[PDB]
This record gives structure tokens, C-alpha cells and sequence, in this order.
């Protein structure tokens, strides 16, 4: 995010960071259960990637972060790698996350719910702050 | 769900 | 570099699919929702992360960061997977395993 | 994940600015050079790297990866900084430092 | 690069990887000398970033390369952060690179050179292989 | 000046 603000540590408890095994960040995710993460299909997740929860600072000499292994990846069969439509994947956690002041789930809407144009929403992440 | 311990 | 060490946030408006088609035309499909074009932009690395809205005091997952401006311009809406469109898939999957 | 641990290469054809505007319009300036749309594309993480062409039997830097398809489409050209338009600046900087 | 192929290690000896302080890849660059690197201005390089030369693979427990400190950054004053025009930056090394069979310089063109529409050129990097 | 020792 560009022209964003620094969040208060732990205030977006479902926010996770996905790491590859070379060790660093390639995508975001949201924890929706103790055992499941929701991310984009385009991120190319594999069971060799690791889910990191409880993180604020990616330079933390060390913190109470949780590094979770991925048991299985659930790739929506309709994802179109050309259109990028139906961009979603579910990660089933080998070992569930332990919820805390800092780790928890986001709520899921229902298919018939209605968020109107104009509604004020919030997005978070560790992407570039300047192109 | 959806109610952090630490308020945004 | 332009990589933040600390988690970042931004408040932003949702847009109609029809206003977004202004900006991206034909690229905007059924399972997509746009937001932003208001002085903020999701950028490389933001991918897969959340777009949340507060409903009945709780934060709900409305979008998944998908794609947006090649240059992360803050005047071009970002494109997110529309969760509403995909949550039955989600629930039936959760149900089954 | 979709990042390569091993260095990747690709051949792609250069385009005229004329041709590139068919896609990018007005975003294309004099100090830019497009390449591709031929089934390959530079993508996130490739920024700043080289676009070289062989001259007099040696590889010469013609472009610097600058921006492109927000989705890295292989049908759309990548945009590179035109080294020919920026070289006097390089050389002069080199000369004084 | 999407739809490319793996290079022979050492075969694109001017290619460098720029690493932030956490320590991971955020942009490529090219050696023009044993003391200087050209990269894009939008990469936002600073003096705390590191230049990596002689590198092929990013997951080695340890490999034989060169991590060079940056003494000064020269962004082109013409660079437009909205337009992304004049996208170049020069990096002056605080420790010349050690050329070898795997680390050397690419040639620079002249301002009057012509590179005709249709030329088959080559691009390299460690960017994503799929969106 | 642009001739890899290991040819691409």
C-alpha cells in the first residue's frame, strides 16, 4: 500500500504473511479459522510455503510469531490464470493456529450480502509504499 | 470473528 | 527499497462494478470488486491480503487483493476477488474437509 | 509460490513506440521502449534488470525493466526505460564521479 | 519472467540482485563497471540496500558470491514518480566488484544508436514465473 | 566489454 498509515501492532489479527522456503514474503492471507487461511489463487501457494501469523515487523530480531505448515492447498477449479477471475485459494493448516490477543479470524459474509458502492473499507499488507 | 483484542 | 517493515493500512471506498468498468472496461468480471481510486493504492506484495468492511460491529472479508494499477497509481481503483461471489465454494469446501 | 530461485531468461522482440501505444496509449513517453507481447513477459521482481541486444558481437543494454501488465499478460508489452535516451546522463555522471 | 527458461549460471554476468536490509530481492540491476550499477529509479534504492553479484540460485545454505555495499545513489533528476518516465538510477559501489568469468560488465549504447523494432533481444531476472 | 566468458 501506497499513501497508507502504519497499523497499530496486532490490530488486524487475521492478517498473515506467506513465505516461500527461501524464507521471505510473497503474498498476504486472512485467517478465517484456527485451521484455514484464505488467499489469492494467483499467489501460486504450495505446501512447501509457510504461513506466518502474529507478525507486525518483518525485521523483528524475533517475536511471538507463529510459522505454520500447510497440509493442503485448495485451488478453486474455476480460477482463470488469464483473466485472473475467481482468484481464491484455501490453505488447510497442518497445525492449527493458537488464537491470542494477536491471532484470530476475520468474518465471512454470505453470498447474498450487500456491500454498497461508497461503503468505507480498509485493506492492509506489507506491499510496497511507493512503486 | 472480526473483533480484535486490539482495536484498529 | 520501497518495502515497509511494518504492516500498513488504508481506508478506502468501494466502487460500483459499472464505475470500475470505466477504468478497466471488459477486464472486470462477475467475481471481482473494485475499491480505492481515492488517494491510496494496494501495490506489489499486497496480493492475497484482505479488504474488510465492518458489519454489525464486526470486520468481514469483502475482498481478496487481486490486481490493480501497473504503477500502483492512487487514482486507479484496485481489483479484489469479490468474496460474496466465492464464499459458497468456501463453505462447501470447509464443510467437506 | 511463483518466484524462481534460479535465474531466468527470455528472448522477446522490440516494438516501435508506435506499436506500443496501440496498447498503452499516452502513457508511453520518449524515454521508454517496449518489448514482447509475444508470449513472455517481465513480472514482479524483474524491475531494474536488463533488456540487452547484441551489437558488434557484444551484449548492449537497451532497456531497464520499468513497468508492464498489471497481471503480467504475455499478450501485452513490457515497458523499459530507453537507455539510448538516458545515456548522456549516465556517462556524464560517470565522468564526474 | 513468465514463460522464460533457466539461464546457464554465469552466462549473464552483469546481472545483479538488489537486497533490502531484511535481506531479500526487490529489484535487479546491471554492472557497467567494477564500481557502478544501473537500475530503475522506481526501485527506491538506498544506501542500506546491498548489491549481490555472482549469484545464480537464491536458496543455497551458502554460495560463492559478492555482497557489495552502496556508497551513493544517483537518481536521474528528470525521474517523474507519477509517469514513471526517466526511470534510471546509478549506484556507486563502496567496494569495486571483482570481475571473473561470472562477474563482468554489459556494454552501454550511444544516444544515437538505433535498435530497430523487430530486434530479438533478451531480458533476465528473478521476478515471478507466473502472476 | 559485454562478452560473457560463459556464453549464454
Amino acid at each position: 500500500i501506497v499513501n497508507g498509515e502504519e497499523a497499530v501492532p496486532g490490530s488486524w489479527p487475521w492478517q498473515v504473511s506467506l513465505q516461500d522456503k527461501t524464507g521471505f514474503h510473497f503474498c498476504g492471507g486472512s485467517l478465517i479459522n484456527e485451521n484455514w487461511v484464505v488467499t489469492a489463487a494467483h499467489c501460486g501457494v504450495t505446501t512447501s510455503d509457510v504461513v506466518v501469523a502474529g507478525e507486525f515487523d518483518q525485521g523483528s530480531s524475533s517475536e511471538k510469531i507463529q510459522k505454520l505448515k500447510i497440509a493442503k492447498v485448495f485451488k478453486n477449479s474455476k480460477y482463470n490464470s488469464l483473466t485472473i477471475n475467481n482468484d481464491i485459494t484455501l490453505l488447510k493448516l497442518s497445525t492449527a493456529a493458537s488464537f491470542s490477543q494477536t491471532v484470530s479470524a476475520v468474518c465471512l459474509p454470505s453470498a447474498s450480502d450487500d456491500f454498497a458502492a461508497g461503503t468505507t473499507c480498509v485493506t492492509t499488507g506489507w506491499g510496497l509504499t511507493r512503486y | 470473528c472480526g473483533v480484535p483484542a486490539i482495536q484498529p | 527499497a520501497n518495502t515497509p517493515d511494518r504492516l500498513q493500512q488504508a481506508s478506502l471506498p468501494l466502487l460500483s462494478n459499472t464505475n470500475c468498468k470505466k477504468y478497466w472496461g471488459t477486464k472486470i468480471k462477475d467475481a471481482m470488486i473494485c475499491a480505492g481510486a481515492s488517494g491510496v493504492s494496494s501495490c506489489m506484495g499486497d496480493s492475497g491480503g484482505p479488504l474488510v468492511c465492518k458489519k454489525n460491529g464486526a470486520w468481514t472479508l469483502v475482498g481478496i487483493v487481486s490486481w490493480g494499477s501497473s504503477t500502483c497509481s492512487t487514482s486507479t481503483p484496485g481489483v479484489y476477488a469479490r468474496v460474496t461471489a466465492l464464499v459458497n465454494w468456501v463453505q462447501q469446501t470447509l464443510a467437506a474437509n
